[PDB]
DNA sequence: ATCGAGAATCCCGGTGCCGAGGCCGCTCAATTGGTCGTAGACAGCTCTAGCACCGCTTAAACGCACGTACGCGCTGTCCCCCGCGTTTTAACCGCCAAGGGGATTACTCCCTAGTCTCCAGGCACGTGTCAGATATATACATCCGAT
DNA sequence: ATCGGATGTATATATCTGACACGTGCCTGGAGACTAGGGAGTAATCCCCTTGGCGGTTAAAACGCGGGGGACAGCGCGTACGTGCGTTTAAGCGGTGCTAGAGCTGTCTACGACCAATTGAGCGGCCTCGGCACCGGGATTCTCGAT
């Protein structure tokens, strides 16, 4: 069985309190109502660009497995370099 | 003792302008802007070919790396027609 | 005698905690399913190393967090203390995000 | 036994000059055969539609010579050419006529 | 007689003109002396090509003009139609210029 | 001789010139102390660009700054400017 | 042969690999020729930078009561100097979090 | 067999022994410093590349690295880097 | 106006355990030592292009008045979001299974640096127009009172 | 809410003038026809590391329910800056002069690849325990509802 595996929020995953937790790491006191759907949209656009660029690095080596060097390199190219993986 | 020179793309830019709207000219500031434009894109794509070859333990820039690097720089539609014209020129080259 | 502190003590105290801590917030399996779902569009039947999923998690939280930093400066610059979606649209436009 | 002509390239854009510029910029240690054909094709594409949008947007100013104003709005009108060039200033370009809607004087 | 105009017709028509035209519009000798006087601090007894002074003039107009684009969107986002120095400070912090 | 009373190069950026650049930017009305901060911001930007251009010019050991110098210096700061070569 | 088989870093008085950095300058296609004493100079610069960041993470490492540098101390170690932040202003470092910043309107309006 | 991999980690550990000699460091922080040293290394390496390309040269010498450090390093961070750099060039050259 | 529940937060103490640090073999990349064409410091000219100077016109900058409209503080009024108990529910965790695909090592071989010569493509250099700025005179498009 | 000065702005027409599209000459870099070592496609295997499933607990998510404070529209009042006209005033122009230094070309030379033998040095495998968690108990501090 799966015991209610219906992920439901196809992409909502980033629950409402999860976006609350990231905003409160950012130093944000009060959050309006429609913030969450737009936040899912912005995160969706950012991930679409980042792994659109990362999957091309995985395709150029003709490999079927995305690695960590893949996405750190593709993050570097977009001017968002992220240490701690290579 | 005359002097030196220094190449450009201006005759070639003039030729593509003659391909597209042939009875319509071009001014010189815009010619030098197109010149430094194609040097800029040339160094972006050649640079991305360097950073892309510098990952796969390879030391050779074939056309396929230029295909991937164009599919990382140019966004979307003109990436499609750009890469499609690239296959047209590789295949149109070697079939001769 | 039930009595909640107020709208702001949970907020500012919890800002002190979630600024003070270090770990990664949004949960592992829904985020992992998200990256795989967006990944299915450009190519079918991919595979991920786990640390790469942690990497997309880390850059994604840092980009959202910086976006809330800046949209917080936006809405404070309207003499408001509440994030509203047009402020998000402003910082994405001011920064250059707005394509 | 060298009974041959000179015609070879027969395509578009200098394959040899671009090929020199790939070999003499220290990018790889060695550069394959088909690559400057490929990059020359891409640059002729990009050059072609940017001069085309400067062509129609040059005819809209009823001129015959494209000045850098026509390259300014010719780039900044399409989305994709703007996103390729969003960090690039063009000299003698100016701006597109963007006017924020709250500045438009309304009334009866 | 009065004829005058509203405070804003000369402004908005002026926006149509100065958005419409393209030429260089900070005067060339005060700008040139400004670049030389800023240039004397790092090293002394300098010489400039003229077109380089044109080029720094282009960077000045591009960076200032774009800073008024984002500053103007900042103040419009306060329901104000007049920019103020805290808005300049806001767009400079948002672009990361501190 | 010809009046040369021209002290304070920075001030040479006239209040109508800052008005004119605001008019090209699409700015309707300009407050009071905008001009002081405008001369300051322009001063900072030209200080960085000139510093990097001088660094580009001392390295060739040449007394004269060219235009390719400063198009290079504008390229490196992510503010690339065509129309002067390179 | 032999000739006092010595290395380098001690020929310059440093603790960075001149040979490994030197090989990395020759093998990334940066120039067809690479000079005599260039990675000596560059290894000096990187030793200074490494010493600065690890120094400030050491000071913050005592000043938040541990005996071991974690990446959190690299986060608020780097983000507290101005110039190290300006070199690294586009760089996220993982498991870093945010240095504690609170805007003035959020702090309570008490008496 | 297993392919050998390089790093910087023992060198970063050695400078840690120089600055605060009795103080530890964690493993992911060591990989942070490793990727930091690589990142700066390709920054000034690339600046040496195009900065040497502009002057029609084909050689990277220490004057080029001095210029490129005076481009990337902000100010006070440039000066002591140049003082340690000249001290290491001359201190090398005296042997 | 100033004082107590009380709840969250900070201060020691044993535990554990495991990840930080260190030690022992050990392949190989640094090292040392010669060569060698050559990139480049170095000298000197040249001429050209940057800097200096002086007089004239004047667009532009400067400065005074003025008024209204833009900023901004107070007031009320609503509601959306913050806070907290209650359910549930799906994420986390341990372990067990299977193999598809990454990494490795080898095999074979086509291919792209490298050479030398051959020539026309483009590029320096006169040149003279037809495209555009500049008046120059001329009828619309919309602004701004005043009705 | 319409009408008219008026007024800035769009619409032919000449007109000089000069910037660009173009023709002449040249020279060197594109190319063409070979060779050769090596980078890399291509096969096969090793195994490991990604995926998958399944059960057990449960921190977190969802959700319902107060309630108040934060967004926001109105609104009055000040001030500062946009508009426009007289004054100045130095920026642009436009020529004239002088020579400092970019750039060229040649001279001569100290220096980086090429091999090629030699070796310890950093790296992986493999221990080992002390510092950070981590409960676990306990006094401090701060907040929030009272005076």
């Amino acid at each position: 069985k799966r015991h209610r595996k219906v992920l439901r929020d196809n992409i909502q995953g980033i629950t409402k309190p999860a976006i609350r937790r990231l905003a409160r790491r950012g130093g944000v006191k009060r959050i309006s109502g429609l913030i969450y759907e737009e936040t899912r949209g912005v995160l969706k656009v950012f991930l679409e660009n980042v792994i659109r660029d990362a999957v091309t690095y995985t395709e150029h080596a003709k490999r079927k497995t995305v690695t960590a060097m893949d996405v750190v390199y593709a993050l570097k190219r977009q001017g968002r370099t992220l240490y701690g993986f290579g | 003792r005359r002097k030196t020179r220094k190449e450009s793309y201006a005759i070639y830019v003039y030729k593509v302008l003659k391909q597209v709207h042939p009875d319509t000219g071009i001014s010189s500031k815009a010619m030098s802007i197109m010149n430094s434009f194609v040097n800029d894109v040339f160094e972006r794509i050649a640079g991305e070919a360097s950073r892309l070859a510098h990952y796969n333990k390879r030391s050779t820039i074939t056309s396929r790396e230029i295909q991937t690097a164009v599919r990382l720089l140019l966004p979307g539609e003109l990436a499609k027609h750009a890469v499609s014209e690239g296959t047209k020129a590789v295949t149109k080259y070697t079939s001769a | 005698k039930p009595h909640r502190y107020r709208p702001g003590t949970v907020a500012l105290r919890e800002i002190r905690r979630y600024q003070k801590s270090t770990e990664l917030l949004i949960r592992k399996l829904p985020f992992q399913r998200l990256v795989r779902e967006i990944a299915q569009d450009f190519k079918t039947d991919l595979r991920f190393q786990s640390s790469a999923v942690m990497a997309l998690q880390e850059a994604s939280e840092a980009y959202l967090v910086a976006l809330f930093e800046d949209t917080n400066l936006c809405a404070i610059h309207a003499k408001r203390v509440t994030i509203m979606p047009k402020d998000i649209q402003l910082a994405r436009r001011i920064r250059g995000e707005r394509a | 036994k060298a009974k041959t002509r000179s015609s070879r390239a027969g395509l578009q854009f200098p394959v040899g000059r671009v090929h020199r510029l790939l070999r003499k910029g220290n990018y790889a240690e060695r550069v394959g055969a088909g690559a400057p054909v490929y990059l020359a094709a891409v640059l002729e594409y990009l050059t072609a539609e940017i001069l085309e949008l400067a062509g129609n947007a040059a005819r809209d100013n009823k001129k015959t010579r494209i000045i850098p104003r026509h390259l300014q709005l010719a780039v900044r009108n399409d989305e994709e050419l703007n996103k390729l060039l969003g960090r690039v200033t063009i000299a003698q370009g100016g701006v597109l006529p963007n006017i924020q809607s709250v500045l438009l004087p309304k009334k009866t």
